């Protein structure tokens, strides 16, 4: 992979261990991915940031860049952080402030295009997490690599990524034709065809027939869903996504999804109420219309929850349903917005043995860990709980 | 003699015994960074170490923070001495990097088994095995 | 213009005053611009909320809508509000307590992409705000004329809009090519870039060949001042903008801005510093970064403003700044944000005489409210303040 | 009789009133008296109150439409307008405060003073000679 000339003073450690190390990854990813030159970045999400997931091991070489004196170069945000007892909180609060000593902002989402960082139609940036990746390269037009949580943070230092992958006109070109025969209407039906879709492609990029989602969070849902049993960075709904005409440039093959595939998944998430003693809403993190539907919806229950309710949202969607009375009505009955944290990603298998959710993300996710899942819409959801 | 050519990913020179796996090994929650004990649900190793061995494995999977658990067995002295890898992906490189572990990949690891001593200039992309 | 059996019943009057005047008002803006059908919004965005523009008769009608049972099928927020004594708050409490009676969310900003409210590329929505329209238009991809007041509420409450205008494919195309031969770098050139082409367009789909904008809030200032000085709803800039590519369709002329077009904008508003006592930032409300930006300016600067600075942003956004350390730093140094408010929309003509402001909306409003007006950037504006 | 179209339904008959000029509601029109507040119209202080209102068309701010509607509720509204070419502010002001109105006539042949009757449901305009 080509490098600039003060490229290769950085990889020679002019300007620090910090920026060295940070460049020395990128151009191993280059000569990876052939990508042939380092592209700026206009801002970046580094991953890594639960103590669940990064551990004392994270911590060990977060605090050792940060004392070398790493600094990020452009506007990098974070990804969400965890759940857990004080003694575990005491530590994941260590790690957040070592990316904040880096100069980047503490805003722990995955949902940061709510006002946090809204990146524009072309923009080349760095982001981390497979539910916002998903989003800004299908829904934004953006571009950026499904970047795991080291190349981000490199790539949050040096202000560049390889130029590899989705940053490439041609990279983002449809693989697949997927006509959505079944009925997808539901929030919960995006998330059980996002499972499908994702469990049944590879790397592809899928093509979207058939399918009008009306609210956008759908497909928010969609792709978070896909990300997680499968591997899809983009996809394109054909008149919804803003890349769809040029999407497809050759001959491709349309796999279908029946109502019989869907229905395999529904099913497979229906664990008895019985055994559900929490209800995650959030994932990927609620936008304020999710949380208004949320509220509304408990004030025609008109009694509380007997389990706790929790919306996981960013900072910016809570602060709004603050201020709109929307999370003053929540609280009436049992529910609470949690900011910036992720329950997925959480020490909880020893607090709650199962969760009722409208995600597929979750219900995936949950289930593999252990837990009694139960999948359904939020309507149907907070009408049937305890 | 029968020197065997793959890519620098990370330089440096290391002499050693080796521990042959032919598994995508895991490296987040795979290896206990304390021990360097393998700890994988699927593995050809299971309870072996891996401090001051060639590790030949395919290739790195799992989860993107692994690199960060290759920095913690580094800096405890129980990572290996090289890396072999058959294919570089960005779990095992970025941690070869920020441990400064030589590292190589490329090599046909059929001709690698487990035992063989070896020498790896991982300056070239070359693996001697010193018999 | 076509009625589907359930639209002319809306029209018969069966669903009530409300729904019946709000269709008796759409099928006579229908009758004027040739709509084909209605067809049905994702959200709105109703005009007319500051009390210094709609005034008595404002909540007039609005006091008589809320009797009669008017309530919004379509999600929907506010234009922002004024600032003024307290008496005029009274009264602008009463025109948004009656838009929340309404069913409205009551986010009163210009900046609902921000947190509140993220149309989708492709989306049909009904927005007012001339700012929010150039965004949603020109940056997002989704569709929506310039509604009015009246319009924009009478949309909101049926769910649908006149198709025509900026729903349509062929009147998104270019009318114009716009060869920007002049610097155009700063905040302050996409402002003063933005009140020229404004300026000498007409009812323009303009067309930016040679504009690389760094930050997406150079084309929030660069819509907004077109949409000040002319009437500007939709424009494409080549390679950051969407809908860019098929834009250009037949034969258009090219208008060059030199050096010297955007010169004299600037020295229009170059009023001394003796003539001013306010500072104006945020004009359309301030994304996140914009903060940022002015918290490490005044960072530098080190010492306080003897003049009041004021930053208008959405509460997305100020919640961001107040959770991320943002408006501690400011309101040390004599700053402060103010969440949904408008200046060009407040009665400040007693209170303040002179605006300085990095907006060039801002500017051509004041100055033409009979205000001195000193045009900069904020790092300027800031150095250099009292 | 003059032809035009049905912009709001309704019947008649007062004393016409003309403006030659685009007639802007908000700022121009005082909610409370009916009298013609634009600095420069034709008619810089007659009253519209009760009377048959022709105009080529309104303009200025969006809001315009909810002064009508209070010239309605205050009783100094017109009796009907006239417009050349009806338009946002002042259709949706007719429309919300059932004020009868038809354009696409003739205004030039109307001037002030005649009387006048205007049966807004066919759209005709007929002076009364
Ligand atoms: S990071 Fe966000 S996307 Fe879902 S799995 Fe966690 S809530
Ligand atoms: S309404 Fe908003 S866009 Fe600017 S001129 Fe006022 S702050």
């Amino acid at each position: 992979m080509y490098l600039t000339k003060e490229e290769e003073l950085i990889l020679a450690g002019e300007y620090g261990y910090a920026l060295q190390k940070a460049m020395e990854i990128l151009v191993a990813l280059g000569d990876i991915y052939g990508a042939d030159r380092l592209i700026p970045i206009k801002s970046a999400q580094v991953a890594g940031v639960s103590y669940k997931n990064i551990g004392d091991a994270g911590i060990e070489f977060l605090r050792d860049f940060v004392e070398a004196g790493a600094k990020v170069s452009v506007y990098t945000t974070l990804n969400p952080a965890g759940i857990g007892d004080d003694e575990f909180m005491e530590k994941q609060m260590e790690v957040l402030e070592l990316y904040r000593k880096m100069g980047i902002e503490v805003t722990s989402t995955c949902t940061p295009y709510y006002g946090a960082n809204l990146p524009k139609f072309g923009d080349h940036i760095a982001w981390s997490e497979s539910s916002a990746v998903s989003f800004a390269n299908s829904i934004l037009g953006a571009r950026t690599n499904r970047e795991g949580g080291p190349s981000s943070l490199a790539a949050a230092i040096v202000g560049k990524t390889p130029n590899y992958g989705l940053h490439l006109d041609e990279n983002r070109k449809a693989t697949v034709i997927v006509d959505v025969k079944a009925k997808v209407k539901t929030f919960a039906d995006y998330s059980v065809l996002g499972y499908h879709v994702g469990k049944t492609l590879g790397n592809d990029v899928p093509y979207f027939k058939n399918l009008k989602p009306e609210k956008t969070e759908f497909l928010k849902e969609l792709g978070a869903a896909m990300g997680a049993t499968g591997s899809i960075a983009l996809y394109h709904v054909e008149g919804e996504t803003p890349e769809y005409r040029e999407a497809i440039t050759d001959k491709l093959e349309t796999i279908t999804v029946e109502d019989s595939d869907l229905k395999a998944v529904r099913e497979s998430f229906q664990d008895d109420w019985s055994d559900i003693d929490m209800i995650l809403i959030g994932c990927p993190h609620a936008s304020l219309p999710e949380v208004k539907e949320i509220a509304e919806l408990l004030r025609m229950r008109g009694k509380p929850l007997k389990i706790p309710l929790f919306i996981t949202a960013s900072r910016a969607v809570k602060a709004l349903a603050d201020a709109l009375g929307y999370t003053e009505i929540i609280e009436r009955y049992n529910g609470k917005i949690i900011p910036d944290s992720c329950f997925v990603v959480s020490p909880i298998k020893g607090w709650y043995r199962g969760i009722a959710t409208n995600s597929g993300k979750s219900a995936f996710y949950f289930r593999s860990f252990g837990f009694s899942v139960r999948l359904d819409d939020v309507e149907n959801l907070i009408k049937e709980a305890p | 003699g029968p020197k065997l050519k793959g890519r620098k990913i990370v330089g440096g020179k290391a002499e050693g015994e080796v521990i042959v796996s032919r598994k995508p090994l895991s490296f987040l929650g795979g290896v206990d960074p304390e021990t360097g004990i393998v700890t994988d649900a699927e593995s050809d190793i299971r309870g072996q170490s891996i401090a001051g061995k060639i590790l030949v494995f395919p290739r790195g999977k799992g989860s993107t923070v692994g690199s960060y658990v290759i920095y913690a067995l580094k800096k405890n002295n129980k990572a290996p001495k090289a890396i072999i890898v058959g294919e570089a992906e960005t779990i095992v490189a970025t941690g070869a990097i920020i441990s400064d572990i030589p590292m190589v990949d490329g090599v046909d690891v059929s001709k690698l088994k487990t035992g063989m001593k070896v020498r790896v200039d991982a300056d070239s992309g070359e693996v001697e095995i010193l018999e």
